[PDB]
């Protein structure tokens, strides 16, 4: 338990390094092939890329800057390439590049091959106990860590979770993540993932995340999340009245640990409380979880996804396909100074 | 079911967020 201390003590040091002066302008569009698109967002889209020195794929985020201005996000994009740049941790996706031009943001990441867990969770319909232990577990670890560097994540859900060639999590966009101490007050997040405190325009802290993190498991031991309805209000309603329900096949241990992540109570939530993230580990529903093997990625993965080699996108959906333009003027360079 | 009221639901697809 010295060892974690010692172990985050470092992460901080490290972190803080990158946080306060962060890397700028590492490469240039032109020294990237781009393949194929495999996700979308609000300002663009993350496409599957070849550096075309080293023949390395990388997985790059483009954002068109008046696009994010238009529906004033500086300040969540600018925080989200900084976070990024600064982390270091097994399953976080690791940044290998970012810059500019006259018209995008654009930052190069690994690419994780195995596809998003949305895709095998709808395919499958819903993960065994030990399946969805195995990536909880990674989770409860990943959270331990940002939770120490004061980063709440905010949007935790099988869409941002992307499975890398060893089965292992890699989590992604970190678009309003939010390091603070404290507490803090915006209505963010994805609906049925939302915290009670959030809803209700209360303040909230990190114990949103260890909430959405009772959303994560019920959906993958499920197949469906614990609160859903038609409309987003709807599901807002649900989630404060503090009811939940549990199919048949949930072992006891499961429901118990459940019940303490999705409690109302901010006070009384589990990774909320004294011991904090002990709680959650030291559940009987973790009994079999050995976290030091976890976070050394030792333990054998429940599914290995399809690989055939390098570039290879056959775990990824779908997107209509449209070229990068850029601009030969310079698009809202003062507000995207510090990128 | 359950199930059958998650498939009548309309939100089994990607989920977006939301803020004001
Ligand atoms: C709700 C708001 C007011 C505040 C947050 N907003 C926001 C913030 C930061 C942002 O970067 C964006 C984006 O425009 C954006 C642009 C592109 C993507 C994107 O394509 N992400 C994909 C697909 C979405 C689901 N997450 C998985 C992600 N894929 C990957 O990151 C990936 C990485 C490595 N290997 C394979 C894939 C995600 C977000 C949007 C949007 C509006």
């Amino acid at each position: 338990q010295e060892s974690v201390k010692e172990f985050l003590a470092k992460a901080k040091e490290d972190f803080l390094k990158k946080w306060e002066n962060p890397a700028q302008n590492t490469a240039h569009l032109d020294q990237f092939e781009r393949i194929k698109t495999l996700g979308t967002g609000s300002f663009g889209r993350v496409m599957l890329v070849k550096h075309m020195e080293t023949g390395n794929h990388y997985a790059m985020k483009i954002l068109d800057k008046q696009k994010v201005v238009k529906l004033k996000q500086i300040e969540h994009t600018l925080n989200e390439k900084r976070i990024l740049q600064a982390v270091n941790f097994p399953f976080l996706v690791k940044l290998e590049f970012s810059f500019k031009d006259n018209s995008n943001l654009y930052m190069v990441m690994e690419y994780v091959p195995g596809g998003e867990m949305f895709s095998h969770l709808r395919r499958i319909g819903r993960f065994s106990e030990p399946h969805a232990r195995f990536y909880a577990a990674q989770i409860v670890l990943t959270f331990e860590y940002l939770h120490s560097l004061d980063l709440i994540y905010r949007d935790l859900k099988p869409e941002n979770l992307l499975i890398d060639q060893q089965g292992y999590i890699q989590v992604t966009d970190f678009g309003f993540a939010k390091r603070v101490k404290g507490r803090t007050w915006t209505l963010c997040g994805t609906p049925e993932y939302l915290a009670p405190e959030i809803i209700l325009s209360k303040g909230y802290n990190k114990a949103v995340d260890w909430w959405a993190l009772g959303v994560l498991i019920y959906e993958m031991a499920a197949g469906y999340p614990p609160f859903f309805a038609d409309q987003p209000i709807q599901i807002y309603e649900k989630i404060v009245s503090g009811k939940v329900r549990f199919p048949s096949h949930f072992s006891s241990d499961l429901k118990d640990l459940l019940r303490n992540l999705l409690q109302v109570d901010l006070t009384k939530r589990f990774g909320n409380l004294k011991n904090g993230v002990n709680d959650i580990k030291n559940h009987k529903w973790f009994a079999t979880t050995d976290w030091i093997a976890i976070y050394q990625r030792k333990v054998e993965a429940p599914f290995i996804p399809k690989f055939k080699g390098p570039g290879d996108t056959s775990n990824f959906d779908d997107y209509e396909e449209e070229e990068i333009r850029v601009s030969i003027n310079e698009k809202c360079g003062k507000e995207f100074s510090e990128f | 079911t359950t199930y059958a009221d998650f498939i009548a639901s309309g939100r089994t697809g990607r989920r977006n967020a939301i803020h004001d």
